[PDB]
Order: structure tokens, then C-alpha cells, then sequence
């Protein structure tokens, strides 16, 4: 089956350069046009260069002109992108696509995409988190149920995985994606929903783990008094 | 340059039903018009081509009509794998694409779960107070969240967050997220979040007075 | 050299 596979994607400073690529297999690489897309939340999908089969013909959005250059090595079924230049409007999610077969069409789509990757433009450092507990009380009771959770504040960069009681509680959970805040830096959080007979017999433990800055935090989630 | 707009930005429907998707180009684009199906996490997938021809292994309830400057995408009846973005996208004069038009789920109305967390000790100390306001397994989406502070409302310093659809129930949960130094928090006494919903016969509101926690 | 003519090889 025909899939293209990208990367070189991740956090970068302002005003750098970076290589992306795209890996091509199920088909005949070297006799197909090729493209990359890009996606953010600011600028919705918005296409970036197109690259004849040959290397020859290029063509480039008006956004990315004069600071992208869109390359391929026929020998290594790879496409690149290289973007220079970078600023805080190409964060976004970098897809490389492959143009439509040839037909008796005068115009030219496409078909098939890959899976993305990551382009961030952020100045932050990478940081560990700061797990914070979220305690039960009688303000987050509803019924018999009880919330509770921890909040994973000021990270950088994504992602972090939170775990309660090791894996073995797998039900109530709601871990919420993270926002961007102001700062630059990264907080989420995750709760879940227990039987409030049992704040006092079980013990409810969040296990947050954020690989980049290598920091496993253990928070235990008492009740307050309130 | 040519502009795709497409209608309607989200719509809300059961499975089974028949749902139609407009997308108009500010200027003719002949047939050279592609429908792209997107799914969260996932790349975009090509369902139509050429305004009118299903790609290969794409279920023949999906159709697609038009010519020039209107077209339109048709679901005949709704299964919970449609359930996602689709994007419209010219081919004609360079390569535009639509804003999107999301899918949701209807299901029953679920009247939302609400509570509050106060700022823990080991924050207050740092000099930030981070207030946190939980509104859990509702639907519609569409809850709206107020921080009152003394009965006044907050702008800025308040950033929201909300789950995908989830897979089993077809719920969404939503957390705000307040956060305010030390020094500002320990200037008001009450501090609340009212929610408003659907499934909520009146607006419901959590609080706390700074100290009695 | 137009950017949506066939970009393949035949």
C-alpha cells in the first residue's frame, strides 16, 4: 500500500533552520510529483511547495517564499523540506503528500498523505513538571461521587504521560489535552471520578511522567478539609 | 487566489442520518474540486475526486456533486467511522482548501457533573493560585464557564479545555482552569464558577471563600 | 512550468 512516512519535526528557536523529510514506499517514488501541506489552528490547511518527479519544477506558497526550499533524493525514496528562517506562524503540522496518477486531466490533486510532523517555534527551555494535587472536598462531590485529580503545570516540551496507581485504575480517568499558556510553557490535567465512600479506605496516586526533562512524579491526592 | 468556504462549520447528527456538506469557491473551478475526510490524530483522507468520483475503497454512501463555483458532499446515512472533519479543496489554481466542517455525534442531552478545586497549599506558596473549575460527561458540547470573583467576572487568566467525543458514551468534559498570583487571590474572599447547560435546569455554581479551605 | 499540469513523469 502506498504510505509516505514524515519526519524531522520538534521544538526550534526563532530565526533557525530545519530539515524535514518525508519516506515513500508501495510506490514508484521517482515517477511521482510530490507536495507538503501544513496545518495549524491559526491558518487551517494550507498548502506549502510542490516538487516535479524529476527534482526539476518547484513551485512554493507566497507565505514560505524565499525561506522554504522543497528538495528530493529519487535514490532514497525521500522527500525534503528545508525551512529557514523560522518563525512563531509555521508552527503547525507538516504533511508530505503525493500527487494524483497521470491522466487525460489537465489539472493535478492528490491522493494519498502521511501521518505529520510537529513543527514547533517556541524560545522555552525544557522544563519538568510541577504536579499539583486537585483535592477532593465537598465542593467536588456530585452524589455519591467524588473528583479528584493533578494538575501538571509549567512543562516544556510536550508530551507528558499521566498514569494513576501505576495502570491499575483505568476507569473515571479524564486526562485533558494541554493549553498553551501565556508563558510558553505547557499545563494539562488529569481527574477522575471515585466513589466518595471510598476517599478514606483507597489511596489515589497520579503518576506523571514527562520524558524530555526525565521527571516521574508521584503525587498522592489527599482530601481537604472543606 | 481562490477562496473555498464551506457550510456548515459544525453540524450535529445521529447515525443513520443523511447529511449534506456545501463548499463554494469564489470562482469557477470547473469539477477540479477534491473532498478530504479528517479524523483527531489522524492525516486527511481523500473520498471524492474530481467533484464526483469516489476514490477507491471509499463506501458508496458518500457522493459528491457540482460544477463551478457550488458544490456539495453527501452522506446518505450517517456510521459512527463519518464522524469527523471534512475539507473541500480546489485543484485548479494552486491548492486551497475549505475550513472545515465538523461532524459531531447527537446523542441524548447529559446534563453535566461540576466541581471545584482550590489552589493547593504547596502552589499558594510559589505565589500562584490556580483555580480549577470540572464540568464532566455532558452533552451538547457547548457548556459555558464564568469565574465570579465577589460576584464579579474574570477576563484573561482563564484558559479552557475539553476532551474528544468520548468513544463509549459520545460525552465531552471540560476543565477552566483560573490562575492568579498570591497577591491578587488573597485580595477577594468568594471565588466561583457558574455553569450554564442544557441539561441544567438553572445555572449551577460552585464556590469557596479564600481560607475555609 | 504551471504549477497544476501533470507533475509525474509520463
Amino acid at each position: 500500500q502506498v504510505l509516505l512516512v514524515e519526519s524531522g519535526g520538534g521544538v526550534v528557536q526563532p530565526g533557525t533552520s530545519l530539515r524535514l523529510s518525508c519516506v515513500a514506499s508501495g510506490f514508484s517514488f521517482s515517477t511521482y510529483g510530490m507536495h507538503w501541506v501544513r496545518q495549524s489552528p491559526g491558518k487551517g490547511l494550507e498548502w506549502v511547495a510542490i516538487i516535479w518527479y524529476d527534482g526539476g519544477n518547484k513551485f512554493y506558497a507566497d507565505s514560505v517564499q524565499g525561506r522554504f526550499t522543497v528538495s528530493r533524493d529519487n535514490s532514497k525514496n525521500t522527500l525534503y523540506l528545508q525551512m529557514n528562517s523560522l518563525r512563531a506562524e509555521d508552527t503547525a503540522v507538516y504533511y508530505c503528500a503525493k500527487a494524483y496518477r497521470t491522466s487525460l486531466d489537465k489539472k493535478y490533486g492528490m491522493d494519498v498523505w502521511g501521518q505529520g510532523t510537529t513543527v514547533t517555534v517556541s524560545s522555552a527551555s525544557t522544563k519538568g513538571p510541577s504536579v499539583f494535587p486537585l483535592a477532593p472536598s465537598s465542593k467536588s462531590t456530585s452524589g455519591g461521587t467524588a473528583a479528584l485529580g493533578c494538575l501538571v503545570k509549567d512543562y516544556f516540551p510536550e508530551p507528558v504521560t499521566v498514569s494513576w496507581n501505576s495502570g491499575a485504575l483505568t476507569s473515571g480517568v479524564h486526562t485533558f489535552p494541554a493549553v498553551l499558556q501565556s508563558s510558553g510553557l505547557y499545563s494539562l490535567s488529569s481527574v477522575v471520578t471515585v466513589p466518595s465512600s471510598s476517599l478514606g479506605t483507597q489511596t489515589y496516586i497520579c503518576n506523571v511522567n514527562h520524558k524530555p526533562s526525565n521527571t516521574k512524579v508521584d503525587k498522592k491526592v489527599e482530601p481537604k478539609s472543606c | 487566489d481562490i477562496q473555498m468556504t464551506q457550510s456548515p462549520s459544525t453540524l450535529s447528527a445521529s447515525v443513520g442520518d443523511r447529511v449534506t456538506i456545501t463548499c463554494r469557491a469564489s470562482q469557477s473551478i470547473a469539477s477540479w474540486l477534491a473532498w478530504y475526510q479528517q479524523k483527531p490524530g489522524k492525516a486527511p483522507k481523500l473520498l471524492i475526486y474530481k467533484a464526483s468520483s469516489l476514490e477507491s475503497g471509499v463506501p458508496s454512501r458518500f457522493s459528491g456533486s457540482g460544477s463551478g463555483t457550488e458544490f456539495t458532499l453527501t452522506i446518505s446515512s450517517l456510521h459512527p467511522d463519518d464522524f469527523a472533519t471534512y475539507f473541500c479543496q480546489q485543484f485548479t489554481s494552486y491548492w486551497t482548501f475549505g475550513q472545515g466542517t465538523k461532524v459531531e455525534i447527537k446523542r441524548t442531552v447529559a446534563a453535566p457533573s461540576v466541581f471545584i478545586f482550590p489552589p493547593s497549599d504547596e502552589q499558594l506558596k510559589s505565589g500562584t493560585a490556580s483555580v480549577v473549575c470540572l464540568l464532566n460527561n455532558f452533552y451538547p458540547r457547548e457548556a459555558k464557564v464564568q469565574w465570579k470573583v465577589d460576584n464579579a467576572l474574570q477576563s484573561g487568566n482563564s484558559q479552557e479545555s475539553v476532551t474528544e467525543q468520548d468513544s463509549k458514551d459520545s460525552t465531552y468534559s471540560l476543565s477552566s482552569t483560573l490562575t492568579l498570583s498570591k497577591a491578587d487571590y488573597e485580595k477577594h474572599k468568594v471565588y466561583a464558577c457558574e455553569v450554564t447547560h442544557q441539561g441544567l435546569s438553572s445555572p449551577v455554581t460552585k464556590s469557596f471563600n479564600r481560607g475555609e479551605c | 512550468a504551471n504549477p497544476n499540469v501533470d507533475p509525474n513523469a509520463n
